[PDB]
RNA sequence: AGCAGAGUGGCGCAGCGGAAGCGUGCUGGGCCCAUAACCCAGAGGUCGAUGGAUCGAAACCAUCCUCUGCUACCA
RNA sequence: CGCAAGACGGACCAGAGCGAAAGCAUUUGCCAAGAAUGUUUUCAUUAAUCAAGAACGAAAGUCGGAGGUUCGAAGACGAUCAGAUACCGUCGUAGUUCCGACCAUAAACGAUGCCGACUGGCGAUGCGGCGGCGUUAUUCCCAUGACCCGCCGGGCAGCUUCCGGGAAACCAAAGUCUUUGGGUUCCGGGGGGAGUAUGGUUGCAAAGCUGAAACUUAAAGGAAUUGACGGAAGGGCACCACC
RNA sequence: CCCCAUGAACGAGGAAUUCCCAGUAAGUGCGGGUCAUAAGCUUGCGUUGAUUAAGUCCCUGCCCUUUGUACACACCGCCCG
């Protein structure tokens, strides 16, 4: 929307999700709030420590 | 009404509360400028005014809220007046629970005034001191005299003592826990609280007995 | 991935260690030269695995007894921790006193020594 | 817009009536007496779809859009009050009352208290659907 | 259900045989 | 024969009961036959708990929970799988799994 | 005769200012172990004549004829 | 925010209680009734089970009045479907409610007659009585209530096993049965035809009770076991499956 | 089999569907087989050599347990007016 581009990173990886496995469930921390963590759905394969670019971290996760 | 700029047409208010409050900043509210065919007041008074217990006494509990009327309105301060007290819904649902008896009774009751009331009381049995039975349960004969007791002493309490005296018992709440012992040797009981009051008739407007509260 | 050791492995594994305990180091190599003079391996790919997991189990004997299989310097101090231990050799500290209810059944049966008394609450839970 | 003349220290707290379940959300800012009131905004006017008006996104754009205009008129604060349908019904929040909360927070609005408003009966009349209810 | 239907369709049929003999006389 | 002893969930030497009605099939049963589970949550929700209490204007404050009994039928209740088939030898168990 | 419709490109009904429109049928394919249901694919071509605007005319608009529908008479 | 109408007694409410069964949850009072327990009171066999006959008896339905919020057969629509008189959505009459008469039926199921005797163990729960080393509540009290422990009755139930029985499932009764007999009522005879035919009787109506045969057929049915199957549940696996 | 001449459909393909995870797919040639004459086939071999995944039970199907069954010619079963 009207916030601008967002960074955040992973901090663990949990498990996958989707009906074929092809969501990934992820927890991530904002990277400018060392305390905030959200939990997100990523597509792509991903290992741990990599940064996403979030359009808002107002979406958030809970099921497939 | 669709005028233009509708939240640029109304007027803000403050709302006062009686003296025996110690924050009587209550909020703000705000009606339309007055026009020939309705006027301010007319549209102003009326009304309730549900808060806390917390926010006013600021010491205690943020349960036992309390309903106030604006009855009469003076230059931009809107003076309220007692309507009834009510509780909230999660501490009257979790007193209640399994392998419990619960005991309930009321009262029309009439003030030294012209007011007229309608308590709504409560009691719970106790899960009792060293219990290894799994019930408190209790007879039918023993609750009808609990029901009595719970009468008796909020008749006694509200009959004599003008409207103000009454508040003054039921903000420490003197009134529930004099009769969680009167009742303890027929049954220990841990809980008395009065869910709601009802205020059902009051007298006339009186001037000189209103501004006694806002004194 | 996979290969998870078959019983025929663990079968001789325990077997050859059990009577040749002295032979064993805890190299691979080592042991391997042993379990093909002290016996023969059909296989070489075979007597690669037999030697690996003798080695994998001589780690663990140098540690508390192990549950598959008997050497002889367990049953040694088996043997040492069953014939005395040391917490005690009096009968239990000599003088043990007993409380009343105990006391009435001995006044009834010629003993009267030897006695403490105490008449603890009522009652259970309570 | 004009507010009060004070507000630099103090709040000014309004009423949220946040509503609840399927098929519908409402956020309707009210005053503290709850007579006279704001801005009302659905989740069937932030998308149209007839399906997605219960969902969590439309429930937080809907507030994101109320809580600008509170702030623009002097309202900081928020009590709020809850309500699911009730009535010999479902009697259990949808999805879209947890989504509007962390939505409003969030965009600056102050949160002042938060309670359970619901109508339950102390049992009444007979509940549509008939003795054997609805199936498929 | 299937046999208090067919207790039914027999309960119908032996009211018409009923008006149908009190039509005959 | 009977897969059952109680043959309901106990209608033990009382002649009728009132009944009462699902939640979700909208059907009626019996109250000692229906499956009874009581729910505890907090409000809020506790994914969002760190974002909504710093911006509570007190400096402490313990939230609300929600209270709600409710009554799911046989049917109702095998659907949502709060409840499943079990083996022969043990569905003589009266006892809650642990949480 | 007043009013209305039409004068096939498989059928039947004839859709509109872009050369088959709609419904249906036939034939073939697909799905399925198979059938039904369901999903796709077709077909020589001023569409009675005489004219005008038009890029073009069953279809944009006229002048004529014929067949029918409703109404109805000259004969 | 106030008012009116009708309906309804949540959570608390339980393998808890009461009633012959059907059934029975807001307050307070009145009216009559009953079980269990206590008793060194009374009567002295006054009993048990039952053709005839009698009372009560869910819901629906019928007749006459009142009422009609809510839900809602019927009916009218909207969808889904090749079809869809259905499941689903909207509207809605009778009915649902109360008063006075009828109707006598239900998986009115513990699918298990009533009365009596004898035969294992264990822990609970509701009610009465009895005893107590213990704490607590009020006038410090006693009398008493609350909690704790044990004992004796009768009541709703549970757990446990080579009591014994049963085809098995299961059951301290469905046990004490070829070693067959405590008392007594009701009722059954392969599967269909058929709760039909017919006559009797009751009912305003709807129907209830009582109840055959001709003819047809070698299976119908119960419990348990092994497979297969499931638009059942929980795990695991495959590029001849998917992403 | 060779030489000259003739010069069509076809300008990336509906509903559907197959196969494949590392020297693998795809492109490209060669040997053997049948063979008097003759591979667009099959069976092997080299050469050039990617993209995408490191998963899941959604579809199709298979293994194990539990459960239900009027099925055992076994759901492509049985059975009603």
């Amino acid at each position: 929307r009207v916030q601008p581009i967002k960074l955040a990173r992973v901090t663990k990886v949990l498990g996958r999700t989707g009906s074929q496995g092809q969501c990934t469930q992820v927890r991530v921390e904002f990277m400018d709030d060392t305390s905030r963590s959200i939990i997100r759905n990523v597509k792509g394969p991903v290992r741990e420590g990599d940064v996403l670019t979030l359009l808002e971290s107002e979406r958030e996760a809970r099921r497939l | 009404k669709k005028v233009v700029d509708p939240f640029s047409k109304k007027d803000w208010y403050d709302v006062k509360a009686p003296a025996m409050f110690n924050i009587r900043n209550i909020g703000k509210t705000l009606v339309t400028r007055t026009q020939g065919t309705k006027i301010a007041s007319d549209g102003l008074k009326g009304r309730v005014f549900e808060v806390s217990l917390a926010d006013l006494q600021n010491d205690e509990v943020a349960f036992r809220k309390f309903k106030l009327i604006t009855e009469d309105v003076q230059g931009k301060n809107c003076l309220t007046n007692f309507h009834g007290m009510d509780l909230t819904r999660d501490k009257m649902c979790s007193m209640v629970k399994k392998w419990q008896t619960m005991i309930e009774a009321h009262v029309d009751v009439k003030t030294t005034d012209g007011y007229l009331l309608h308590l709504f009381c409560v009691g719970f049995t106790k899960k009792c001191n060293n219990q290894i039975r799994k019930t408190s349960y209790a007879q039918h004969q023993q609750v009808r005299q609990i029901r009595k007791k719970m009468m008796e002493i909020m008749t006694r309490e509200v009959q004599t003592n003008d409207l103000k005296e009454v508040v003054n018992k039921l903000i420490p709440d003197s009134i529930g826990k004099d009769i969680e012992k009167a009742c303890q040797s027929i049954y220990p009981l841990h809980d008395v609280f009065v869910r709601k009051v009802k205020m059902l008739k009051k007298p006339k407007f009186e001037l000189g007995k209103l501004m006694e509260l806002h004194g | 991935m996979g290969r998870v050791r078959t019983k025929t492995v663990k079968k001789a594994a325990r077997v050859i260690i059990e009577k040749y305990y002295t032979r064993l180091g805890n190299d691979f190599h080592t042991n391997k030269r042993v379990c093909e003079e002290i016996a023969i391996i059909p296989s070489k790919k075979l007597r690669n695995k037999i030697a690996g997991y003798v080695t994998h189990l001589m780690k663990r004997i140098q540690r508390g007894p192990v549950r598959g299989i008997s050497i002889k310097l367990q049953e040694e101090e088996r043997e040492r921790r069953d014939n005395y231990v040391p917490e005690v050799s009096a009968l239990d500290q000599e003088i043990i006193e007993v409380d009343p209810d105990t006391k009435e059944m001995l006044k009834l049966l010629d003993f009267g020594s030897l006695s403490n008394l105490q008449v603890t609450q009522p009652t259970v839970g309570m | 817009s004009l507010g009060p003349q004070v507000a630099e220290g103090e709040n000014v707290f309004g009423v949220c009536h946040i509503f609840a379940s399927f098929n519908d959300t409402f956020v309707h800012v009210t005053d503290l007496s709850g007579k006279e009131t704001i801005c009302r905004v659905t989740g069937g006017m932030k998308v149209k779809a007839d399906r997605d008006e219960s969902s969590p996104y439309a429930a937080m754009l809907a507030a994101q859009d109320v809580a600008q205009r509170c702030k623009e008129l002097g309202i900081t604060a928020l009590h709020i009050k809850l309500r699911a349908t009730g009535g010999n019904r479902t009697k259990t929040p949808g999805p879209g009352a947890q989504s509007a909360l962390r939505a409003l927070a969030r965009s600056g609005m102050k949160i002042g208290r938060i309670e359970d408003v619901t109508p339950i009966p102390s049992d009444s009349t007979r509940r549509k659907g008939g003795r054997r209810g609805r199936r498929l | 259900m299937r046999a208090k239907w067919r207790k039914k369709r027999m309960r119908r049929l032996k009211r018409k045989r009923r008006k149908m003999r009190q039509r005959s006389k | 024969t009977k897969k059952r002893r109680n043959n309901g969930r106990a209608k033990k030497g009382r002649g009728h009961v009132q009944p009462i009605r699902c939640t979700n099939c909208a059907c009626c049963v019996p109250k000692d036959k229906a499956i009874k589970k009581f729910v505890i949550r907090n409000i809020v929700e506790a994914a969002a708990v760190r974002d909504i209490s710093e911006v509570s204007v007190f400096d402490a404050y313990v939230l609300p929970k929600l209270y709600v009994k409710l009554h799911y039928c046989v049917s109702c209740a095998i659907h949502s799988k709060v409840v499943r088939n079990r083996s022969r030898e043990a569905r003589k168990d009266r006892t809650p799994p642990p949480r």
